[PDB]
């Protein structure tokens, strides 16, 4: 199509950030030092992000181009193009809610001008000193 | 816009005052030689102090005369023969040789 | 084996770690202090992730360097917005060194065949599969990859009116990019047109250019109509013709058109005995009289012209009813001016003048405002070809004999010593100070420079190549001629102040080590400024 | 000379045991040779010299219907340690050709291409005499100097040129 | 003249050379011999000046030692830096790809005070890199060179800056040290230590220990001095000491005992505050205190500090006369940081010494702690000392440092001029952006020390200077120039090396001075240099010094530009630079017009092979020469043949001598790449014509005859290196082997049993060089695009072999590929006068314009590119070139012609191909050239080609006619530059794309596309070629669906599909989505999806 007249912005709500995301990363691991493969439910994870090689699952059961739009029961990776690894956004569920630094440490503070308080006091609230 | 931009931008290489004056005028900053303009139209009278120029402009309309005190002796008066006591100066024209502050010209002459 | 990992990974790791630990502390049922501390750590981790080195100290990994945040992708000169969006690498594009291509028409440019072949590889492959040269695409790809003899018959059939955008960095002005018809050339250089060199500000002193192949029909069109060099002769500055003759062409046409007394085949107008002699039935006759040793191109001859339109005053006095598609009228001109007007368009009137770069400027301006752009494009190309042809047989060549010195340079200089030394005789007594002396010296030696600057032109003959080059307006100034022959005069210090002892010697004579060493300042200063 | 093949060295950019000049400079000197052949087909000459002395162009042993026209010319200087065995391939052409690559043709790693100059003429010039004044039908007499390498005589060359021009003027 | 066995080059030298051209690698070798503490230096230090020599290492150890623990029970002092036998010879390091280094010992005595027993041992510091006689360091088998750094000398620099408010001259001094805190005194604010603003001078003056009376007595007739002690709030010593001590460091308990120790530790102490010998010297000589005293003195304790303030108040007051309490009288005047009296040159030795210092200081920590941790008595300096920090500090100095550059080996002269290079920039030096327009500019002190002409044309103009010919380095590091003294108008032959300081104290006349045979100013008034840069013209009585010979001020590179003084500094600079770009040519040939410096440059450059010992040549081979000495020994000089130089050029050395020649001590045996009979021969003598010719030579292009592509006169050998390593991975292990799974026989026919291409097999852009297999996948080394030709040698290093590989490698292989570059079109040529240009057209020799004898001219340069550019050097060089090529005889007369009155003897007659020397500033002249062109006619025919004006009647080969006016033909020596089409030409329809950035990976080597920048986009927008820009910044770069579809669409011959959205947008979108900025796409009616 390549036809969008205007471009609107805003603030990413947890709902919209969840709606964006395809899977939830829930382990602090990138790639295995031995084999150099992506780690399951970690960063670079094929299940949540996308497949390493073009039309190839993690475990290595479905590696054919013929089929598309199916999730492998063993690993849970979807067999599509690799380019999605530079598209399919992820997310992290914070056990405790965390504010954005841009609406806080900005000069003047947007949260600070919204809720009407000193930035030095707002610092103490966010950084658990009050 | 871009035609004009590039047209103005290109022959900066073929200059030597020069590109400083161009970028100073385009960036709309206060000049290196702050030569004031006439705030009101009237007749000029210049008193020569201890190595200083006291210019007073007596107005034609009927208000307060424009007075200046502390400007350097090596700024030089505008050639309009040359500016001395017993002359009538316009609100538009520059007073001394150098560069007229744009902000000053805008607020006075629109 | 070694990893060149991005910093984001470490921040995301730090966040997910502290998130997992916090979730484990929530699962455990821990006290408030450790949970609030872990929440502070998490808060600081996400804060650092979104903006590193904003609140207090930045996060660092190997060797005390701050981690590239998510916002650090966007901010800076190496930002996404700035670096990785405004200037990119491009496919279907080449770069090479430019050479002159004076055989080429303005709209044409010469492309190195070994470049061209690769630059149009798919386009030539398409036509190679269209023809029964290649059986399938892969064999065409292989054929063009191998550079087989059959490709060359096709590559012109493929390149036929498929223009290319030539660029010369830095791309200052709009014409700094121009579209051209790529003519194949054997070599590894881009044969640029001589006129467009000013439109690129491109010398042939190693300066590279970048070819781009516009692929889309729309692009091909845009190239052809908007920015094809022929279509935009006039600069987008003063609306003056930028693609006009400069350097050689100028001296070529200057020599071609300029008039000379006491020449070969000259107009005499003899009394009693002989006829007028310097009178010729046709420009053809005059050309035959020139090529055979009998007529000199720069002779005030009386030629009878048919194809050319006369001067505005001579239009009225002769015809003033019918036109001259094939009539006849007499002109007291130079063969060269007729060979010049032969280049200028049919319905354009006669000039009968020496073709100074300004005269060329106003002529090509008149052509630009009066005639279509194609007429200008072509006429200025004929002016280029003719100009260059006549640049050779101009006889513009430099020699130690050709570069002269003014014979009064001894008299006028030494006199200007007698005024200077005198000041010293005034100083030693104690009247004038060093600073006023230092200025009066500058005045005196500037006057001395001026005297030589004038005196040079009074002595130097007209045909003198040095005088040709400058007084044509081709290139160079009377300043450069004065600092080449006579003396450089006063040269400036690196502060801006002038040195009171000048260069009292021509570059022809050669400077003394000191006079040179003083000259170095202003030149290095100039190089540092440019 | 179109391609030379020294049995020892495997490429241009090395040296032979016990020679003064390097293989590049030997090739560069063998370009300086002047030879003439009857058969236009590629003919292989042989130059074999073992032990000390100055290898000249006269020491080359050409086959039947090939002649060297500068025996005096210095190629390489040897010692008792060094042995120079070089075969020089000659072919009849015209003008100049670039050093044709053996990778393109069906030629082995041993064969070294050399920048062939199929130009048996060395120099040509001319001046024209005005001879007689403008009155009584003036004519121009041209005198041309033709200077060959000794591959062929000026006569042969000028005749070949004249022949080429006569062939080249079609009507 | 002076050179033992050089080919006779007739000279246009009017004066006699007083001083011979000294060692052109002295500023490298001598400095490094001063660092090492070598015998040749030691003797020179014993002879010249002070009678107590100390080597760089001896000094840097002497200053450091003794190392001692906090208690002061055990200590450790070093001495005697002995240099034992070197690991291997220079060639073997370049062969084995190791470093050329000497094992370095130091005698170390572990002293124990409590017991009274000293344990002595020889400590092996490591394989310390040593210098070659060529003046280079071979690091990891690469000839690197340490460029000498220009800096502001340690000392006290007074300045005066104008105020915007008050408009008064405040006199601000800066006390720059070797290492420590930087003191500076102002007036209107006092002292400022490490940006400690507002600290009146009286507080430290008191705090050190001056009573308020002694300040009033010492200051004398000062106003601001009496103002500063009046303005001081903290009156008394301890009050002022506690006042300054708290202000110096915040958050520390301010005690007297700590303050009084810190005050005298920060300045007066030797260990904490690193005093400089050059500093002590400078402050002693300039302030005038400790006059006629020994060197290696202490720092500025008190006397210097009060003397500098005494100087400052006298400067601020404004009196030229001064008398110091204790010191001698000295004139008072401001100092300039650019002026060479203050601008010192720290050189290889000192730059290595400064890193040895830091290394041994990084060791001193480890030793100092190791002594406190380890038990007493049962410890030896073997175990205590760690060698790693020092060898690491040196390997760091030869591992990315701006003062340790690659040798530019484009030619000998490029290397030679890469040595004796004065760098303003680098660590412990001013930055490229920080450097102003004033410091870049030349200074009247530069004259005869740094070259005013030679400097790059890029952004480093003025900064990267080059040391002048006769200049040398003083032991301090001050650049000294030689002069001849003159006494009451009678010139002496006493060659004296003066520094930029004492220079300015004296009166120096220029070398072009009329002399009375022996030495006496025959001219009544001489042209002279006065105090500073006043090019005066004064009486002979007043003058005390004079320039030895002319071209003092010129660099070795710039000194090979014949008729330099007829050029401008710009084109001179351009030519001087171009000569350092000149490529080496297959045959190579010397200029028919050069300068005397070309004979000397080639031999000292070090690529030429010289005879150390006088003798007869026993036998000559292409590989090596063996000479039998008069001493009786046999020297076997090894030559290197088609060895790769740093900048991809040939290091091919030719033996010039025959198998029974006679060689004297210091005579050339074998030429290096750019040498013909032991003189610097970069380019070639081409028959130049000077006329504009049918467009091809327009806007400085150049046209040359196919003759050059035929004869291979300008042909170059270019050698490129291609490396690959069998590095270990976690899956398996890499191996260099012939067998590849996915190939044909044709692509592996050139390979051998090893699995690498055989020596001499011609390679094409794409062909396999090294067959390598990754655990199985093919990761073979392929020759890059725009590169082809023969393979010289394959240098292999295996795990099986004993050679040193880098950590995590099984088998390194390094392939040398040679290509024989013919001078094609677009390749850049240039004279020695800046007259550069690309090769326009290669005219088939016939059509090129020719001389009436038949000789067709080799190049044509455009006339129009002479007057505007202001370089008529090329024309004089062309003319004297013609005079040189064709033999000549100045038909003398009964008693000489008038034009040759000031002409050299034994240069009336000369034969064909007669090489000529013209001293760059005192060579051939206009009236000499004019008459000289009046030559004989040696063209085998008996007619002259040129005329008395040097303008030949050329014949047009194109048309056939003779040109209507006579053309300036002659023989200009022209150089092939390194700017070649084979490097610069790029092309890309489609190929491999980069992984991280989804645009074509940029590069000539990587088969890359060109950068379509912002300024290119502005021009495209200014046209309004929307679809063009929207193609270039989408399917022709970023768009992954576009880049694959466009190729298919073009090759099928369909419409180009509409460019969708670039990856450069998607990445920004996803980046802003990752920054939690909810960006969404929607039109007037209906919202879009990503
Ligand atoms: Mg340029
Ligand atoms: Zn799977």
């Amino acid at each position: 199509v390549n036809f969008f007249d205007e471009l609107r912005i805003g603030l990413a709500t947890a709902d919209d950030i969840r709606n964006w995301s395809y899977g939830e990363v829930k382990k602090p691991e990138t790639i295995n030092y031995r084999t150099l493969k992506p780690e399951k439910d970690g960063l670079f994870c094929e299940k949540i992000f996308g497949p390493t090689r073009d039309w190839e699952c993690y475990c290595g059961k479905y590696k054919r181009v013929r089929f598309k739009g199916i999730i492998c029961e063993r690993c849970g990776v979807e067999v599509t193009r690799a380019k999605v690894r530079r598209e399919r956004m992820g997310h992290i569920e914070l056990a405790a809610p965390v504010t954005h630094i841009w609406y806080f440490k900005g000069v003047p503070s947007r949260l600070g001008y919204l809720l009407d308080l000193a930035p030095k006091d707002l610092e103490k609230i966010i950084y658990f000193a009050a | 816009g871009i035609v004009a931009a590039q047209s103005i931008g290109e022959p900066g290489t073929q200059l030597t005052g020069g590109l400083p004056r161009v970028q100073e005028l385009f960036e709309a900053r206060v000049p290196r030689n702050k030569a004031p303009i006439a705030d009101v139209a009237g007749r000029v009278r210049l008193e020569e102090s201890d190595k200083f120029f006291k210019i007073t402009i007596v107005p034609d309309d009927g208000g307060e005369e424009v007075v200046y005190d502390k400007l350097s002796k090596r700024q030089r008066l505008r050639v309009i023969g040359v500016l001395s006591d017993g002359d009538h100066v316009e609100v538009g024209d520059q007073l001394m040789e150098g560069a007229a502050d744009p902000h000053e010209v805008l607020r006075v002459q629109g | 084996g070694r990893f060149a990992t991005s910093d984001l990974n470490d921040l995301y790791r730090r966040v997910i770690n502290r998130n997992n630990r916090l979730k484990r502390l929530i699962d455990l049922g821990a006290p408030e202090i450790i949970v609030n501390n872990e929440k502070r750590m998490l808060q600081e981790s996400v804060d650092a992730l979104f903006d590193n080195g904003r609140r207090g100290r930045p996060v660092t990994g190997p060797g005390n360097r701050p981690l590239k945040s998510l916002s650090d992708l966007l901010k800076g000169k190496q930002g996404r917005f700035r670096q990785n969006l405004l200037g990119k690498r491009v496919d279907y594009s080449g770069r090479s060194v430019i050479v002159v291509g004076p055989q080429l028409k303005l709209h044409q440019c010469g492309l190195p065949k070994l470049m061209a072949l690769e630059l149009f590889k798919p386009f030539v492959m398409k036509r190679l599969v269209d023809l029964n040269h290649a059986q399938n695409i892969k064999s065409a790809k292989r054929m063009v990859e191998r550079q087989r003899p059959q490709v060359w018959d096709v590559l012109e059939e493929v390149i036929a009116e498929h223009p290319v955008l030539l660029n010369r960095a830095p791309t200052l002005h709009r014409l700094g990019i121009q579209a051209f018809e790529p003519q194949l050339v054997e070599g590894k250089a881009i044969q640029l047109h001589p006129l467009v060199c000013e439109a690129f500000n491109a010398d042939f002193d190693g300066d590279q250019m970048a070819v781009h192949l516009p692929l889309s029909a729309e692009a091909q069109a845009e190239a052809r109509i908007l920015m094809l060099s022929s279509n935009n002769i006039l600069s987008p500055a003063s609306g003056k013709p930028l693609a006009m003759p400069r350097l050689d062409m100028v001296t070529g046409l200057y020599y071609l058109t300029t008039l000379v007394e006491g020449a070969t085949g000259e107009y005499q107008a003899a009394t009693k005995d002989a006829p007028e002699q310097g009178v010729y039935s046709s420009p053809a006759e005059a050309i035959m009289a020139m090529d055979r040793g009998a007529l000199s191109v720069r002779a005030k001859i009386k030629v009878r012209l048919t194809e050319l339109r006369p001067p505005t005053d001579l239009e009225a006095q002769l015809f003033e009813n019918g036109w001259k598609p094939g009539d006849a009228w007499t002109a007291e001109t130079t063969l060269g001016r007729v060979m010049f007007n032969e280049l200028l368009p049919k319905s354009y009137p006669f000039v009968n003048e020496q073709m100074h770069k300004k005269v060329q400027a106003r002529i090509i301006n008149d052509l630009a405002e009066r005639f279509p752009m194609i007429v200008v494009a072509q006429t200025v190309d004929k002016l280029k070809d003719a100009g260059f042809y006549w640049a050779t047989r101009s006889g513009v060549t430099v020699s130690m004999a050709d570069v002269l010195v003014p014979p009064q340079k001894q008299e006028i200089l030494e006199r200007h010593e007698a005024e200077a030394d005198a000041i010293e005789r005034k100083y030693q007594r104690g009247a004038l100070n060093h600073t006023e002396r230092n200025e009066s010296l500058v005045k005196i030696w500037q006057d001395a420079t001026e005297e030589v600057g004038k005196a040079l032109e009074e002595f130097y003959p007209a045909d003198n190549p040095i005088i040709t080059i400058v007084k044509s307006g081709a290139t160079g100034n009377l300043t450069q001629t004065r600092t080449l022959a006579g003396m450089k005069g006063l040269v400036t210090n690196p502060k801006g102040e002038f040195i009171p002892r000048p260069i009292k010697s021509s570059f022809r004579e050669g400077l003394t080590v000191l006079e040179y060493f003083i000259n170095t300042h202003g030149a290095r200063k100039g190089l540092a400024d440019t | 000379v179109t391609s030379i093949r020294i049995d020892g060295v495997l490429h241009e950019f090395t040296t032979v045991p016990g020679v003064k000049e390097d293989v590049t400079d030997i090739i560069l000197n063998l370009k300086g040779l002047v030879v003439s052949s009857d058969d236009d087909e590629p003919v292989t000459m042989y130059l074999r010299k073992q032990g000390p002395g100055v290898v000249t162009a006269g020491d080359i042993v050409p086959p039947a219907g090939v002649t060297v026209h500068n025996p005096d010319m210095h190629i390489a200087t040897l010692n008792d340690k060094g042995k120079l065995e070089v075969e020089l391939v000659v072919e009849r052409g015209r003008g100049y050709v670039p050093a044709v690559q053996n990778k393109a043709s069906g030629a082995e790693i041993g064969r070294i291409p050399v920048d062939s100059i199929y130009s048996p003429v060395l120099k040509v010039t001319y001046k024209v005499e005005a001879t007689r004044v403008e009155q009584r039908t003036d004519f121009d007499k041209l005198i041309i100097d033709v200077e060959t390498k000794n591959s062929i005589s000026p006569r042969d060359a000028l005749a070949s040129a004249g022949g080429t021009l006569v062939e080249l003027f079609g009507l | 003249n002076s050179v033992p066995g050089a080919p006779n080059r007739v000279s246009f030298a009017k004066l006699r050379e007083p001083l011979e051209v000294p060692g052109l690698l002295d500023v490298q070798t001598d400095s490094f011999e001063w660092l090492v503490g070598s015998d040749r230096w030691r003797q020179a230090a014993i002879d010249r000046g002070e009678e107590n020599p100390v080597g760089g290492l001896e000094e840097v150890l002497a200053e450091l030692s003794p190392i001692e623990d906090f208690s002061g029970s055990m200590s450790l002092s070093f001495s005697d830096p002995r240099f034992d036998e070197v690991k291997a010879s220079v060639d073997e390091c370049k062969d084995k790809d190791m470093t050329y280094a000497a094992p370095l010992f130091v005698t170390a005595e572990f002293i124990n005070n409590n017991t009274g027993e000293i344990k002595s041992q020889t400590v092996f510091m490591g394989d310390f890199p040593m210098m070659t006689e060529k003046g280079t360091f071979i690091i990891n088998g690469t000839e690197r060179v340490v460029v000498s750094q220009l800096v502001r000398s340690p000392g006290v620099y007074f300045d005066e800056t104008i105020d915007k408010s008050t408009e008064k001259t405040l006199h601000s001094v800066k006390v720059i040290p070797g290492r420590g805190a930087w003191l500076e005194f102002d007036v209107d604010v006092g002292v400022r230590i490490d940006r400690k603003r507002r600290q009146p001078v009286t507080v430290l003056l008191k705090a050190l220990g001056w009573t308020n009376e002694q300040i009033v007595e010492r200051f004398g007739f000062s106003e601001i001095m009496m103002g500063t002690l009046e303005k001081d709030t903290t009156s008394g010593t301890d009050e002022a000491l506690l006042d300054i001590y708290r202000k110096l460091r915040p958050g520390e308990p301010p005690t007297k005992e700590s303050a009084q120790t810190l005050l005298e530790n920060l300045f007066f102490k030797e260990k904490r505050y690193d005093l400089a010998r050059v500093g002590r010297y400078k402050v002693n000589k300039k302030l005038g205190l400790n006059a006629g005293k020994p060197i290696t003195s202490s720092t500025l304790t008190e006397e210097d500090v009060v003397a500098t303030i005494e100087y400052l108040v006298r400067l601020h007051e404004g009196q030229t006369s001064m008398t110091v309490p204790g010191g001698v009288e000295v004139p008072v005047e401001v100092d300039d940081i650019d002026h060479f009296g203050n601008r010192r040159l720290r050189t290889v030795g000192e730059l290595i010494q400064n890193q040895i210092r830091v290394g041994l200081s990084r060791m001193e920590r480890v030793v100092r702690e190791r002594m406190t941790t380890q038990d007493v008595e049962a410890i030896t300096p073997q175990t205590l000392i760690n060698i790693r920090p020092v060898v690491a500090a040196i390997k760091e100095f030869f591992g990315t440092s701006q003062l340790s550059q690659f040798m530019d080996q484009n030619n000998p002269l490029s290397g030679l001029t890469h040595k004796r290079r004065l760098s303003a920039l680098g660590p412990g030096g001013l930055s490229r952006e920080r450097a102003g327009l004033e410091v870049r500019d030349v200074h009247p002190s530069h004259y005869g020390r740094m070259c005013p002409i030679e400097t790059p044309e890029g952004p480093n103009i003025g900064l990267i200077g080059s040391l002048s010919v006769y200049a040398r380095v003083n032991p301090f590091g001050f650049i000294e120039t030689p002069y001849r003294k003159v006494e009451n108008g009678v010139v002496t032959d006493q060659i004296d090396y003066l520094t930029a300081d004492e220079e300015d104290r004296h009166v120096v006349a220029q070398a072009n001075s009329p002399t009375d045979e022996n030495g006496r100013f025959t001219e009544d008034r001489v042209m002279v240099r006065k105090k500073g840069g006043e090019v005066e013209f004064v009486s002979a009585d007043q003058v005390d010094y004079m320039d030895v010979s002319p071209r003092q001020m010129v660099s070795v590179a710039t000194a090979m530009i014949p008729f330099l003084e007829h050029d401008d500094a710009n084109r001179a600079l351009m030519g001087a630079n171009m000569q350092r770009q000149a490529v080496p040519l297959v045959r190579s040939e010397a200029p028919l017009v050069g300068t005397g410096m070309e004979l000397r440059a080639a031999i000292d450059a070090g690529d030429v092979v010289v005879a150390d010992k006088t003798g007869v040549i026993e036998e000559v081979s292409a590989d090596y020469i063996t000479v039998m000495a008069d001493d009786g020994t046999r020297q076997s000089y090894r030559l290197r043949k088609f060895a790769r130089s740093n900048h991809g050029t040939c290091a091919n050395q030719r033996p010039i001598v025959d198998a029974g020649q006679r060689v004297e001590a210091g005579q050339v045996i074998a030429d290096g790449p750019c040498t013909q009979n032991g003189e610097m021969a970069l380019g070639k003598n081409l028959l130049v014509a000077i006329m504009p010719w049918e467009g091809h030579n327009y806007e400085d292009a150049i046209i040359l005859s196919n003759r050059l592509v035929e004869e291979d006169v300008l042909t170059s050998i270019h050698i490129e290196e291609h490396e690959i390593d069998a590095r270990d991975t976690k899956l398996g292990a890499e191996e260099i082997t012939r067998d590849i799974p996915n190939v044909s026989d044709e692509v592996l026919a050139d390979l051998d049993e090893r699995g690498i291409v055989r020596i001499g097999a011609e390679v094409r852009d794409g062909d396999i060089l090294v067959g390598k297999v990754t655990p199985v996948r093919d990761t073979s080394l392929k020759v890059p695009h725009g590169e082809s030709g023969k393979v010289i040698g394959i240098r292999v290093f295996s795990r099986e072999d004993d050679d040193e590989l880098p950590a995590g490698v099984n088998e390194l292989v390094r392939v040398y590929v040679a290509q024989k570059r013919k001078i094609s079109d677009g390749d850049k040529l240039a004279g020695r006068h800046g007259n550069k240009g690309v090769i326009g057209k290669i005219l088939p020799v016939e059509d090129m314009p020719f001389l009436p004898d038949g000789t067709p001219v080799d190049i044509i340069l455009n006339t129009h590119g002479v007057p505007r550019r202001m370089n008529i050097g090329q024309i004089l060089e062309t003319h004297l070139g013609w005079v040189a090529k064709a033999g000549w005889n100045i038909d003398v007369a009964a008693g000489v012609p008038d034009w040759a009155s000031k002409l050299p003897e034994e240069l009336y007659s000369a034969p064909a191909d007669s090489t000529v020397a013209t001293p760059v500033f005192d060579g051939a002249q206009e009236g000499e050239l004019a008459g000289l062109l009046g030559s004989t006619l040696p063209n085998r025919d008996g007619e002259v080609m040129v005329d008395a004006d040097g303008k030949s009647t050329l014949f047009d080969g194109r048309s056939g006619e003779p040109f209507p006016y006579p053309v300036t033909v002659g023989y200009m020596y022209i150089l092939k530059l390194h700017h070649l089409v084979d490097d610069k030409i790029h092309a890309r329809s489609t190929g491999p794309y980069s992984m991280i950035t989804q645009q074509p990976l940029g590069g000539k080597a990587q088969f890359g596309g060109q950068r379509f920048g912002e300024m290119e986009c502005w021009a495209m927008q200014a046209y309004g070629a929307a679809y063009t820009l929207q193609e270039l910044l989408t399917i022709k770069s970023d768009d992954t669906v576009g880049r694959v579809k466009v190729y298919e669409a073009i090759v099928k011959g369909e419409n180009i599909p509409e460019p969708g959205i670039p990856e450069s947008f998607k990445v920004l979108l996803k980046e802003l989505q990752s920054l939690c900025l909810n960006v969404e796409v929607l039109s007037s009616d209906g919202a879009a999806i990503e």
